[PDB]
RNA sequence: ACCACAAAAGGUGUUAGUUCAUCUAGACAGCCGGACGGUGGCCAUGGAAGUCGGAAUCCGCUAAGGAGUGUGUAACAACUCA
């Protein structure tokens, strides 16, 4: 907050500076996803994550999602 | 010898300060000041003389030297 | 924010008598009476008792209650002016050429007569004021004592003996001469 | 007689007394060996509070606990040369930091043997003063021997 | 020849002091404000320099 | 953690008032640390110092009127520089060890509570 | 209003507002006193004790005191700061 306010000068405009929610590279709310962390629908790819559906075939959402139906915690 | 500060004898506006109206409906008459609102507007109530209760604006009223 | 009043309280001792009128302050104490024209800044002067008055400001804004403040410390100022005093010991500082100060009279004036600062040949003269008396020091070198009533007088009469001696056109850390104002104590040797 | 105190300091074996020494009565080249019956165990750098009774050098042992903690170290150099730091790690002593730490002098404000091994045996930054661990993070984990110095 | 009693109450009237960049006045050293109302009232400053 | 350290104070007063009898309010004015090192040196046996914030005793003597009522009599003399000490040796030791050990050219003893009452000492 | 101009950046000039933290559980500011001990820690040893320079960045008493914020110094003393 004071190094994009270092760059602000080097821009034309009078624009702003808010701060995120949302672990704010991907979507979907901060306690939202906290909540889908507990879940196992969060697949940890590089540099971004995949997202489990609901909608697709079962058997290769098993197989790429280990962790989501099962009894941990 | 003693310290001669004199008086700057005023009228103040408080809670039982009697008023007379002279701008309005009410037109110059007698009312208690009953419960004081901000720096300009007051609450008064004259019902013996006929002034319905209302807010009013300190300068529609000027201030009478009796109280209760 | 325009505050609805604010008020000071001015402590008074007992050897002081105070009289204002509609802004016009006279102080009377041990050591003389000090007089003092406020008419300029809308403050209100009330006695609760002998030893303490309230100064006020209703429906005043920021401004206002600053000089309510002020007005309470130049009260302040005379009252311990008229009962104490006040007394500024100023120290020379001289690196080669001997400051010389006298005090001549030059038709009734009294004035204050500076010599020989960094060699200069100008003749420096400074008008004392109104209530303010000058001693030179006893057994402590390079130091002259202006003492007086009230603090405008004796303070600006040892401001008009300091500024007169600045350094032109050389370097003011290096040639570091003058006369400083030392020390700012009261006439009354206890305080 | 009169009272004379001093604080010499590090040196090796007999490694500036004049110029503190001077007026009490004492030596200058006699009053540095003397000096040297004292600090020669007892290599590591410690202090020495000297008590000249007008007379004499008669220079006494200061209890350092850093200096004891240094006391059961390595001692490994011999003058001038060691060519980097001239430091060694040594040997953990986990009771032996215990005893000596709360011997000299009892000071710091302890009110139990676990706090002056802790202040003087939780402070090496020249040994590990343990075999499978690091000194400074061990305060927490010494709770022994505290009834028994006490 | 000063002797540094004198010294210090001459470095306490002019050496103690900082220094605005814009308009290059004066500035005690615990103030963070100029004074004027040509520059503006600027906030950014620096100790003076002392000799050497 | 501001909030839990005050709420430690309270309940550190709270544990050594009801655990005491014996209070010696002292007049600790400009003390050094090197005459109060040698006082937590010297009361390891018997007296517990406590110094602190004695405006902070203030509401901690207020929310301390449900239970032991009689230390409401304290809050006119926790007025000036002024300690606590804890301790069940009634009035002649701990006045001994206070006011006459550690002087060279404030330790004082102020006042002395007793169970509900107030001595001279 | 067209329309005959004004900008980036600032201002403790003043007014209102958002959020966080201390929040009356005496806050900040000021004045008064502390600012310990291990510890000249390990060292490069003419001399280095926080302080020409290097790494570890601890513990007890605590109400609180840094293997120290600058100065002074062949080294300390000492003032001062959190």
């Amino acid at each position: 907050v004071e190094g994009l306010r270092r760059a602000r000068y080097k821009f034309p405009g009078q624009q702003k500076i808010i701060l995120s929610k949302k672990w704010g590279f991907t979507n979907l709310d901060r306690p939202e996803y906290l909540k889908k962390r507990e879940a196992g629908e969060v697949k940890d790819d590089g540099a971004f994550v995949k997202f489990l559906s609901k909608k697709g075939s079962l058997e290769n959402n098993i197989r790429e999602f280990p962790e989501y139906f099962a009894a941990q915690a | 010898t003693d310290s001669i500060v004199k008086a700057s004898n005023w009228r103040l506006v408080e809670v039982g300060r009697v008023v007379l109206i002279k701008k309005g409906q009410s037109a110059g008459k007698l009312a208690a000041i009953v419960e004081i609102i901000d720096q300009k507007k007051v609450l008064i109530d004259g019902p013996k003389a006929g002034v319905p209760r209302q807010a009013i604006n300190l300068g529609q009223v000027v201030l009478t030297p009796l109280t209760f | 924010m325009k505050y609805i009043q604010t008020e000071q309280q001015i402590e008074v001792p007992e050897g002081v008598t105070v009289s204002i009128k509609s802004r016009i302050v006279k102080v009377v104490g041990p050591r003389g009476t000090l007089t003092k024209n406020l008419k300029h800044i809308d403050v209100t002067f009330t006695k609760v008792n002998n030893q303490l008055i309230k100064v006020a400001v209703h429906n005043g804004g920021r401004k206002h209650v600053a000089a309510l403040r002020t007005v309470k410390s130049l009260v302040d100022n005379m009252i311990t002016g008229v009962t104490k005093g006040y007394k500024y010991k100023m120290r020379y500082v001289y690196a080669h050429f001997p400051i010389n100060v006298n005090i001549v009279e030059k038709d009734g004036a009294k004035f204050i007569e500076v010599r020989n600062f960094l060699g200069d040949k100008k003749i420096r003269n400074v008008p004392v004021r109104d209530g303010v008396t000058i001693e030179f020091s006893t057994n402590v070198k390079d130091e002259i004592v202006l003492s007086g009533n009230s603090v405008e007088d004796v303070s600006q009469n040892a401001a008009d003996l300091q500024q007169i001696c600045r350094v032109r056109n050389k370097d003011i850390r290096k040639f570091l001469d003058g006369i400083y104002v030392s020390h700012k104590g009261f006439i009354t040797e206890d305080l | 007689e009169v009272k004379y105190l001093y604080l010499r300091a590090v040196g090796g074996e007999v490694g500036l007394a004049p110029k503190i020494g001077p007026l009490g009565l004492s030596p200058k080249k006699v009053g540095e060996d003397i000096a040297k019956a004292t600090k020669e165990k007892g290599i590591k750098v410690t202090v020495q509070l000297k008590i000249q009774n007008r007379q004499a050098a008669a220079s006494v042992v200061p209890s350092a606990s850093s200096l004891v903690i240094t006391a059961l170290k390595e001692p490994p150099r011999d003058r001038k040369k060691d060519k980097n730091v001239k430091h060694s790690g040594n040997i953990q002593l986990d009771e032996i930091i215990e005893i000596a730490r709360q011997m000299r002098d009892k000071s710091f404000g302890r009110t139990l043997a676990s706090v002056t091994k802790e202040i003087l045996g939780t402070a090496q930054s020249v040994g590990c003063r343990v075999d499978f661990k690091n000194p400074h993070d061990i305060i927490e984990g010494i709770n022994a021997g505290e009834i028994e110095i006490p | 020849i000063i002797e540094p009693s004198l010294k210090a109450l001459a470095s306490k009237y002019n050496c103690d002091k900082s220094v605005c960049r814009k308009c290059y006045a004066r500035l005690p050293p615990r103030a963070t404000n100029c004074r004027k109302r040509k520059c503006g009232h600027t906030n950014q400053l620096r100790p003076k320099k002392k000799l050497k | 953690g501001i909030r839990e350290k005050k709420a430690e104070y309270f309940a550190k007063l709270r544990e050594y008032l009801e655990e005491y009898k014996s209070l010696f309010v002292v007049g600790v004015d400009n003390v050094s640390s090197q005459q109060m090192h040698e006082v937590r040196k010297e009361l390891r046996g018997r007296a517990v110092v406590l110094m602190g914030k004695n405006t902070m005793v203030r509401r901690a003597i207020r929310g301390f009127l449900s239970d032991l009522p009689d230390f409401e009599k304290l809050l006119p003399f926790v007025k000036g520089n002024v300690g606590f000490v804890f301790t069940n040796e009634p009035l002649t030791e701990i006045k001994n060890v206070i006011v006459s050990n550690r002087v060279a050219a404030g330790l004082t003893v102020v006042q002395v509570y007793d169970n509900g009452q107030v001595f001279p000492s």
